[PDB]
């Protein structure tokens, strides 16, 4: 509407919580006023109790709930509030607000509140679940916090509760917190937390909230309780997660209001107790003073001091509370002079006491020298500039009523449990250095003091006396008689307070935000008293909910925000644009002036001085002036300060320099208002200076950067780098210290020394050995550099970082913090930053950094390499990189020329059954493929083709296909893609195509040997993921189908550069090898993306340059229109919030009405994308154009989702897709996704390969996602981007693609380069070496070092070590430099081979296969896997430590999506019947051990935890057979079994269980139970009962019994026989050999039936011969049985002994089919 | 005529400070570079500088005090009448208005043994006709005590601080002009012999088509007019491949930090 611009400053309360609404005051009945010269004195009586009406008795701790009572330990009642509100806190979760005269016992109200949720934690066994959840308690001083975290943390130590406060530092604060189940902290520092945004936060956690103390609403500090109420009841409705919210108030007006604010219904948790219930009743002395003139007026106020003093002394403690430290002494020298004048001073003392000796004696020890001239006479001082020994003497001296007046502070009066008879208040003027001059003290302030009046069980009543300037009278009356209301100071930070919100998101557009401030407060008490908030009543009656006003209000702090550059505000739209700035400004709690300056004055070229200037014009000290009084002290400071200033003493921003000069420098300072404005200044300098950091890095600025980290560990510190680092060390002597800098040599000079002469240097010799031990504790690193060229201008860098320094947590706690900078030439832009943590656990590992960073030509002469404390000074690492040696690769060759050819009919083929493939579905072959169709259909040439994803590659080697079927009637092509959805795809179309329509044989590999090698055999065409293929053609000597291959296809072949591109390599190496021995060639096609080095992969697969197709990105058939936006903000929620409108306008920018794909990096993102794109289309030109069907047809899919939230958005026309989706909601989403019916669906990061839509625009939403193992951003692998863009294409349906990518500013270059231009490959088949040597020296391809060299010429590696020597770590490419490179490869690698005892070697040359190294080949298991197994396993070890063993395999680093779901696996561990040592989440091998666990006792469900089952199971049963072959090894026969029955076990999912009747289909444990009470606990029971008989036992339907019979029809029936060859004449170490014979019965030709197992398997047996008690395993041999088999087993007689073996019979499929036959053999 | 009536108190007012004030501004006049072209006949050598390290240069010096650099370069491939300044080293010294003084023992480390010597640069408060007679002296000595600095090879390039701007102009000796110089001892502005004839202005260009480099003292910095006392013309010293801080760094001038500590 015609909005107004207000001006917030004419509506601000100026005075803050001194506002006071009330314009009458009454007061109690019988008070009385008294006038004296110079001074009037109110008297108000103590208040009588209410005198328990309403039956009221106080609740027992018996009656309370039994869990609650343990909270109550050494109570017999609750008080009378805590009687009064048990109910509401124990037996509901209603919101409280309660109200009471301060001390009454609110607190105690609020630990019934926690103690509720606790109890909604506690499990059978008694513990409490303490990771299920956390509880705020907001406390407004930080003394306080202290206090309570003591008071809480005793009284609920019983739970295993742990109370904290957060302290200062960010990173080992998270992980206590991860501990904490009670956070204590202040307003302002929740509202810091919750103000960042990151989604692995523990606030999801909070259940409770509670708010004490919340008339601090009335305070200047109040509006942050009404940000942290309101984000909180926005988010409750966001999430749907309740939070309980507990307000604990003084008694003050308007707290209905406050009621109102914190959802809290009056009739059921509003609750009001007057000040008669103060446990001690108080007299009120009121003394208002009229004399203005200064001396005046203090020589009186001393006066009245005495005089009260004088009506107590010797009858009463009295404890008065000033202003400052120093007042303390000033005031009770006062008194106590004056008392020694008047002959006074013994009524306070008593002169034959013993007290009077305690003070002297504790005074003649006590280092303070006040304490020394008072503690004699009584009097005492406390405050917090003493000590915690002085502090606690005069607190232990007061509580024994020795001191009879106590002067003290009001830290005093929040941080300890201190009460005395009398308080005197004297003066309520305090210097306020915010305000930058004298007000009134706090209203908190004034209640808590007064609050320690009387003693809670000492005194029968208290005595407050105040003493204040007759002209605020009313107002402490107001206070402290019920009658000063409690108003909303929101409008003195809305700016402020806005930005925040849009910062998280929570705020995205005016609209957001008026109904954001409908939380506040204030909205509340503008409704309720409109002409308070400048709203006439006229205006209320015509906006009576305000809309307008709030608008306005918005409005004005929205246009503030922008005209500082903290927000763009669009007026017309009403739209707020998040910014870098505005997000410093609301994470570092700055103030939005301020980072308008800091934004206008920062400049790269910045020194040191401008840089002092910049920080003291902060508007945080905006009010500070120079006083004439102080102009003397600054002149004196300012002309030696080693900053200079430019301005004058008389501009505030000079003194402000100076303060932070002379506090970094520790001076003390004579004027008090001096004192007090540094104090002021320095304790904001350091967070202010971080955003300057923050800023400055993040932009780049070298020299900046320096300079500001630099001044924030000044400032820290209390140091300048001048100083020797070594005073960083408390624990040093100044003396030696200073000796040290006084002696002016190089700190690092002391490296190069022994202990002797280090302190030979410095003078004096005693301390050498203690020098050197500080010297080595200094943070140190090394660093070195491999420098690995990508292209002539991009470079990766592999950075690492060796520690050389002596780790101590004493000094160094538990990580140090450090900041990488790669810094150009000049040492004047950063080209690429991170943050490093050293880890107290890898405190003496390397550690190995990589980043890529931009060259050019002519080659700059050098980089930095820059490693920096984040907090030490003087602590850093420089390592030049120099290029004077860097070789470059060539610049890579043109690309092969696009032909313009005449388009390709179908008909080319000719072949009819062939045509029919591809005639419905075009009548044209694409360019790309009429242009190698002629070298792959009409030649036997090896062929390469790149191009882009989306150019049909497929289609080409199809065309290589089609030729092999003409060939040869039974051709054996073999497909390898390397990922396994790809694979499915693909074999879903070429069955279609090869086996439905030409009647050819298609199979896909399920991995399992024995029927790969069946598909093998069959198939005509046979696709398989590399790891597949390399089991299977590892033994290709002696698996003829393997050389019998016509057609070699590769797709994808680009991923060789990365992550398992080893794999991929080595098969494609050994087709090559395979087909150079056989002598008839095996036929290679390799499919690729766009490669820039193309020429090299065609050379190693062998490919002619004619048979080359090296095609650039710019020939992709259907034109692709690519976008890169760059987004400059480097904190990622953020990030993405800044991209959210930019998706929409995305969409109706180039594709309004046509199918959009958005990718985004996780699970959650995908719904929220959703939905903003949903709340952004229903603001616009155009609601629900993304739904293309009307709503009636869409109802069937509805009906079948289980997420509520899909079907809305479905509604809507957006879909999406995450991991979590069960597949036929996926399935159900991308069929409406491709019949049109929604128009967006938008993806996560991980489903980009298996994704079986496309679109013609995407849209990819930030290139990072978060990994979880390492707790770190990780950018989005190349492969995974170039299949993200080749979504955008749509052959049939458009005429180009279009995609618009998202990111970080820090990575558009990268991308430029490497989308625009095509993709440089390279091996890294030199780190995974180990294993394929392995497989080769077993199969005896590599039988000597020679051999392994040879090996290594066939292979990709090989190839790019001469074209990119730098790359690999050789610096020429001449042939010995390669030998040499070749040789140290091969011998690292068979050494490493050798100490695992997996091969051996003799004379240093042959190499031969070990039992380990056969292993580990035969069951296709990482070489350090099976060493581990051997180092583990034991002859005698549980099944629970193989089900250990096998866990901490190295094939398991793959589940780290949620630490919290293995916080609650912590329980999940109790269940397990296994039990080991610990649990440690953050660790894929403890997901492993658990989520087997939960498949062995069939345990629950979920999502993609279930999907992580699936592929932890898809290797159990490989890791189980290499420990049973381990243990035979061995000759250990326990264990043997043991793993022999984990087989058993993980395939049909029960434990030891006797009874093997869990394993038929349809049955329960109450089966069971039925079955074992009628006689049968087997199934071969089960089927020996007559029919009726079993139906009647077991309740059954007609298909399941179905199920049950198909299961006992292929349930194990084996009949065996053993027959012992020369039964009777065999000698001692000769043959005994053992023929068994196995006739299945019944018929067999299924699978083995397990639903609990996913991949189908057939049934396996070992046969066993062994004798027990001995565990001598003698003879086993393994076999695969089909109805009649035979086998023969091997054994040397042992002795003549003549006696008894057992032999097994062991499924490794079905429980209780094994077998156990009794033999005895005799010797001859 | 007052005598303690009229009493008025000296408040300290230290030049440093505005020396440093006016340093912190250096940069403003690397935008502004200009050589001066009055040589002729493309005679002799041409010496290319690198803006990188030039502006580097200037923004580290001081408006007063005179800071040097040695040149270190080489000729292009097939070029050998252009010297290529490839290196500027930063070895420990202290200055004045109208000269510097630098250590006797020159640059020394296996980064520089692939190049050759230039000669020296070094910043001027005021741009002057003719070349010092501190200059030539100076380029002289090293040259009597150091067999590798050729006369017709190494030159002298002035770096003059116009307000505004710099200029720069580019000298080398005459064999007159090192026997003078070798021989003086006369460090006033006009010494005994001294002669135009003694130097000869050599054609400098400016390029940004390569970048130079700078070394610097391993262990110390290499601005020592805080420091003069611990300098020292027999003081060694290695180098390290970094950049110099600015003249008024915290590191050249520690005893201001740690003095204003002990106040
Ligand atoms: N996760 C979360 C929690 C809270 S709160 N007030 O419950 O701690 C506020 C905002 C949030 O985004
Ligand atoms: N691997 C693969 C490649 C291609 S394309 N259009 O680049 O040739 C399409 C589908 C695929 O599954
Ligand atoms: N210029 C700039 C860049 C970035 S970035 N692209 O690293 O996130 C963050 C903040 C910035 O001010
Ligand atoms: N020599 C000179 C040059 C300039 S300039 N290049 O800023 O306009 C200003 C003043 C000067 O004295």
């Amino acid at each position: 509407a015609p909005r107004q611009v207000l001006d917030l400053e004419d509506l601000v309360f100026t005075q803050g919580s001194h506002f006071m609404a009330n314009k009458r005051c009454q007061l109690p009945d019988g008070s009385f006023r008294r006038q004296r010269k110079g001074y009037e004195e109110v008297h108000v009586p103590a208040l009588k109790p209410k005198p328990f009406g309403s039956e009221e008795q106080l609740l027992p701790v018996e009656k309370l709930p039994k869990y609650a009572q343990a909270g109550f330990e050494g109570f017999k009642t609750l008080n009378r509030i805590q009687s009064k509100l048990y109910r509401a806190a124990l037996e509901t979760d209603e919101n409280l607000l309660l109200c009471a005269p301060t001390g009454a016992g609110k607190t105690n109200v609020a630990l019934m509140c926690m103690l509720r949720e606790i109890g909604k934690h506690i499990n059978m066994d008694g513990t409490i679940n303490v990771d299920d959840f956390k509880i705020i308690y907001i406390a407004p001083m930080r003394s306080l916090v202290q206090e309570m975290v003591g008071s809480f943390g005793k009284r609920l130590a019983t739970y295993g509760i742990t109370v904290a406060e957060l302290t200062g530092d960010h990173q080992l604060c998270k992980e206590e917190i991860s501990a904490t189940q009670i956070i204590v902290c202040t307003p302002e520092k929740w509202d810091i937390i919750t103000r960042k945004g990151g989604e692995r936060t523990y606030t999801q956690l909070v259940r409770l909230i509670i708010l004490d103390e919340i008339h601090l609403l009335h305070d200047d500090r109040g509006p942050v309780l009404e940000a942290l109420v309101a984000r909180a009841i926005r988010n409750i409705e966001m999430t749907q997660e309740d939070v309980r919210l507990i307000g604990l108030s003084a008694t003050l007006p308007n707290y209905e209001d406050v009621a109102t604010f914190l959802r809290v219904d009056p009739a059921k948790g509003l609750f009001y107790f007057d000040n008669s219930f103060r446990p001690v009743p108080l007299e009120q002395t009121y003394v208002g003073i009229t004399e203005k003139k200064a001396i005046k007026r203090f020589q009186i106020m001393n006066e009245i001091v005495y005089e009260k003093i004088m009506e107590h002394a010797g009858k009463n403690q009295v404890l008065v509370f000033v202003h400052s430290r120093k007042e303390t002494g000033k005031t009770a020298r006062a008194i106590r002079d004056m008392c020694l004048e008047k002959d006074t001073l013994g009524l306070f003392l008593r002169e034959g006491s013993a007290s009077t000796e305690v003070l002297r004696t504790e005074a003649e020890q006590c280092k303070n020298l006040e304490l020394k001239d008072l503690l004699p006479y009584g009097f005492a001082i406390h405050h917090a500039g003493m000590t915690r020994v002085d502090r606690t003497l005069v607190e232990d001296l007061f509580a024994d009523k020795h001191i009879q007046v106590l002067v003290s502070t009001a830290t005093l009066a929040w941080g300890v449990n201190l009460p005395a008879h009398t308080v005197i208040i004297k003066g309520t003027q305090v210097y306020s250095p915010e305000k930058g001059r004298w007000t009134e003290l706090g209203a908190l302030d004034i209640l808590q003091m007064l609050g320690r009046a009387g003693r809670p069980q000492y005194d029968t009543k208290g005595e407050g006396i105040l003493i204040t300037s007759h002209g605020e009278l009313q107002y402490y009356l107001s206070l402290l008689n019920q009658q000063l209301p409690i108003e909303s100071q929101m409008v003195s930070k809305l700016p402020d307070m806005l930005n925040a919100e849009i910062v998280l998101g929570n705020v995205q557009n005016a609209k957001d935000a008026v109904n954001w401030l409908g939380y506040a407060y204030l909205y509340i008490r503008m409704l309720r008293s409109p002409t308070l908030y400048g709203i006439s009543h006229d205006d209320l009656k015509g906006d009576p909910l305000l809309d307008q006003r709030r608008l306005d209000l918005v409005h004005t702090a929205a246009l503030m925000l922008d005209k500082n550059n903290l927000v763009k505000y669009d007026k017309k739209t009403g739209n707020f644009q998040v910014t870098e700035l505005g997000r410093i400004a609301s994470h570092y709690y700055i103030t939005n002036d301020t980072v308008q300056t800091y934004n206008q004055l920062l400049k790269p070229t910045l020194s040191e001085i401008e840089l002092f200037r910049v920080f003291s014009l902060s508007s945080e000290f905006k009010n500070i002036t120079v006083r004439e009084e102080e102009k003397l002290e600054l002149q004196k400071l300012l002309e030696r300060v080693p900053i200079p200033v430019k301005e004058s003493i008389e501009e505030p921003s000079a003194k402000i320099n100076v303060l932070l000069q002379a506090f970094i420098s520790q001076l003390k300072l004579e004027g008090f208002a001096l004192m007090a404005d540094m104090v002021y200044v320095t304790q904001s300098a350091g967070r202010l200076m971080r955003a300057i950091f923050e800023i400055v890095l993040n932009r780049g600025w070298a020299q900046l950067t320096d300079k500001t980290l630099n001044l924030c560990k000044m400032i820290d510190k209390r140091m300048w780098q001048s100083m020797c680092p070594l005073r960083q060390f408390r624990k040093l002597p100044e003396e030696v210290v200073k000796k040290i800098e006084k002696k002016n040599f190089p700190f690092e000079r002391l490296y190069d020394l022994n202990h002797n002469e280090i302190g030979e240097l410095i003078r004096m010799p005693k301390m050498g050995k203690t020098i050197h031990k500080y010297v080595h504790l200094f943070p140190k690193l090394e660093l070195s550099v491999h420098l690995q060229p990508i292209t002539r201008s991009t470079l990766k860098v592999e950075l690492t970082i060796t520690p050389d320094f002596q780790w101590d947590e004493k000094v160094h706690g538990s990580s140090e913090a450090f900041w990488i900078l790669v810094e150009d030439v000049d040492s004047e832009v950063i080209l690429h930053h991170e943050y490093f943590l050293l880890k107290a656990k890898y405190a003496q590992d390397e550690h190995l950094i990589t980043f890529f960073v931009p060259v050019f030509e002519p080659l700059p002469p050098q980089y930095f390499i820059r490693v920096v404390s984040d907090r030490w000074l003087s602590c850093e690492t420089q390592l030049p990189v120099s290029f004077r040696h860097l070789i470059l690769p060539e610049k890579y060759p043109p690309p092969t020329e696009l032909l313009d050819l005449q388009p390709l009919p179908v008909s080319a083929l000719r072949n009819s059954a062939f045509e029919s493939l591809y005639q419905d579905k075009f009548p044209f072959f694409n360019p790309i493929q009429t242009q190698v169709f002629n070298t792959v259909y009409n030649s036997d040439d090896n062929v390469f083709v790149g191009a882009p994803t989306g150019s049909g590659k497929t289609i080409c080697a199809e065309f290589a296909i089609l030729r092999m079927l003409l060939q040869s009637s039974e051709g054996r092509c073999v497909y390898i893609t390397p990922m396994e959805a790809l694979a499915e795809q693909v074999y879903m179309d070429w069955y279609e195509k090869f086996q439905d329509r030409l009647n050819k044989k298609v199979v896909l590999l399920t991995g399992e040997t024995s029927t790969d090698l069946k598909l093998l055999g069959k198939g005509n065409i046979i696709i398989s993921t590399p790891e597949k293929w390399d089991i299977l053609s590892r033994r290709w000597k002696q698996r003829k189908n393997v050389q019998n291959i016509n057609l070699f296809v590769v797709d994808e072949v680009h991923l060789i550069g990365g992550e398992n591109g080893p794999v991929l390599e080595v098969i494609c190496s050994r087709m090559r090898y395979i087909s150079s021995q056989i002598e008839r060639p095996i036929r290679i096609v390799a499919l690729s993306s766009s490669l820039s080095n193309a020429k090299d992969v065609a050379h190693w697969l062998g490919c002619s340059a004619t048979s080359t197709f090296n095609f650039h990105p710019n020939v992709r058939p259907v034109p692709l229109e690519l976008h890169i936006q760059g987004f400059n903000i480097s904190h990622t929620q953020t990030r993405l919030l800044s991209m959210a409108k930019p998706v929409y306008h995305a969409i109706t920018k180039h594709s309004p009405k046509k199918p959009v794909i958005v990718f985004v990096p996780s699970r959650k993102q995908t719904r929220l994308t959703a939905i903003d794109i949903l709340t952004t289309c229903a603001a616009d030109i155009q609601r629900q154009r993304f739904l293309h069907c009307t709503e009636k047809d869409l109802i069937p899919y509805l009906e079948k989702l289980s997420d509520s939230t899909l079907k809305e958005t479905l509604l809507n026309g957006v879909g999406y897709l995450h991991e979590g989706l069960s597949p036929m909601e996926r399935r159900l989403v991308e069929q409406l996704f491709s019949s049109g019916a929604i128009q967006v669906v938008v993806a996560s990061r991980s489903l980009c390969w298996g994704m079986n839509v496309a679109a013609h625009l995407v849209i990819i939403m930030d290139t990072q996602y978060y990994n979880g193992k390492i707790h770190a951003y990780v950018d989005y692998p190349i492969y995974d981007v170039l299949q993200m863009v080749g979504h955008a294409n749509r052959p049939l349906q458009d005429d180009e693609g279009r995609c618009v990518i998202m990111c970080q500013g820090s990575k558009k270059d990268f991308f430029k380069k490497f989308l625009y231009e095509p993709l440089p490959v390279e091996s890294h088949l030199d780190h995974c070496m180990h294993d394929h040597f392995n497989a080769e020296i077993v199969t005896k391809t590599i039988e000597n070092k020679q051999d392994a060299v040879d090996y290594l010429t066939w292979t990709f590696l090989y190839r790019r070590m001469t074209q990119n020597p730098n790359y690999y770590n050789l610096q020429g490419i001449s042939h010995r430099h390669l030998s040499d490179h070749l040789s140290e490869l091969v011998e690292q690698t068979l050494s490493d081979l050798e100490q695992s005892k997996c091969i051996s070697i003799e004379d240093e040359m042959d190499v031969a296969p070990l039992n380990l190294g056969m292993i580990a080949a035969y069951y296709y298991i990482n070489y350090t896997t099976i060493e581990l197994f051997s180092m583990s396993l034991n002859a005698k070890t549980k099944v629970r430590g193989l089900i250990e063993i096998i866990s901490n395999a190295a094939e398991y680093e793959n589940i780290p999506i949620r630490h919290h779901e293995d916080n609650l696996l912590r329980q999940l561990a109790q269940k397990v019947p296994h039990k080991l040592n610990n649990p440690k989440f953050n660790d894929p091998h403890v997901k492993t051990n658990l989520l087997l666990q939960a498949h062995l006792s069939r345990m629950q469900l979920s999502a993609e935890l279930q999907s992580d089952t699936e592929e932890i199971l898809s290797k159990a049963i490989r890791l189980i057979q290499a420990c049973v072959d381990v243990l035979s090894s061995n000759g250990w026969l326990s264990p043997a079994l043991a793993a022999m029955e984990l087989a058993q076990m993980v395939t049909q999912a029960m434990w030891s269980k006797d009874s093997y009747l869990k394993q038929l289909p349809h049955f329960t444990s109450e089966h069971i139970k039925r079955c074992t009470d009628k006689g049968v606990e087997s199934v071969f029971d089960i089927m020996e009962m007559e029919d009726e008989e079993r139906n009647a036992l077991l309740q059954l339907t007609d298909s399941q019994i179905a199920d049950v019979a198909r299961f006992c029809n292929r349930y194990p029936n084996i009949e065996l026989s053993y027959e012992v060859v020369d039964k009777d004449s065999i000698r001692s170490g000769g043959p005994v050999v053992v023929l068994v014979q196995l006739e299945r019965e019944e018929e067999v030709t299924g699978p083995v039936i397990a639903p609990l197992f996913p991949q189908k398997r057939e049934e396996g047996w070992w046969v066993v011969i062994g004798d027990a008690k001995s565990n001598s395993l003698i003879s086993i041999k393994r076999l695969t049985l089909q109805q009649k088999a035979k086998v023969k087993l091997d054994f040397v007689a042992p002795a003549t002994g003549a006696h008894n073996y057992t032999l097994y019979f062991m499924s490794d499929a079905y429980m209780g089919c094994d077998q156990e036959y009794k033999f005895s053999v005799d010797v001859k | 005529g007052p005598l303690g009536s009229m009493t008025q108190t000296f408040s300290s007012k230290t030049e440093w400070r505005v020396r440093a004030i006016s340093a912190a501004n250096l940069h403003l006049r690397t935008n502004h570079i200009y050589v001066s072209s009055d040589d002729i006949k493309e005679t002799g050598y041409t010496y290319i500088l690198p803006k990188n390290v030039l502006k580097k240069f200037i923004c580290i010096s001081d408006l007063r005090a005179q800071i040097a650099g040695y040149l270190y370069g080489v000729s292009p491939p097939d070029n050998p009448q252009v010297k290529e300044i490839r290196c500027i080293v930063m070895v420990p010294q202290w200055g004045t208005h109208q000269t510097v003084h630098l250590p006797g023992q020159l640059p020394q480390h296996e980064y520089l043994k692939e190049m050759e010597p230039l000669g020296w640069i070094h910043t001027q408060p005021n741009e002057s006709p003719q070349l010092s007679p501190q200059d030539v002296t100076t380029h002289a000595k090293i040259m009597a005590d150091n067999p590798s600095w050729d006369g017709e090879k190494t030159i002298i390039i002035t770096c003059s601080f116009t307000p505004g701007s710099c200029t720069l102009t580019a000298y080398k000796l005459t064999p007159s002009g090192y026997e003078w110089g070798r021989q003086n001892t006369d460090k006033g502005n006009n010494p005994k012999g001294y002669l135009p004839s003694h130097y000869e202005r050599v054609q400098m260009l400016l390029s940004d088509r390569f970048l130079g480099f700078f070394m610097v003292p391993a262990q110390s910095s290499w601005n020592y007019n805080f420091m003069g006392v611990r300098h020292d013309p027999n003081m060694k010293y290695e180098l390290q491949l970094a950049n110099p801080k600015e003249f008024y760094h915290e590191v050249h001038r520690p005893s201001h930090f740690l003095n204003f500590a002990l106040l």
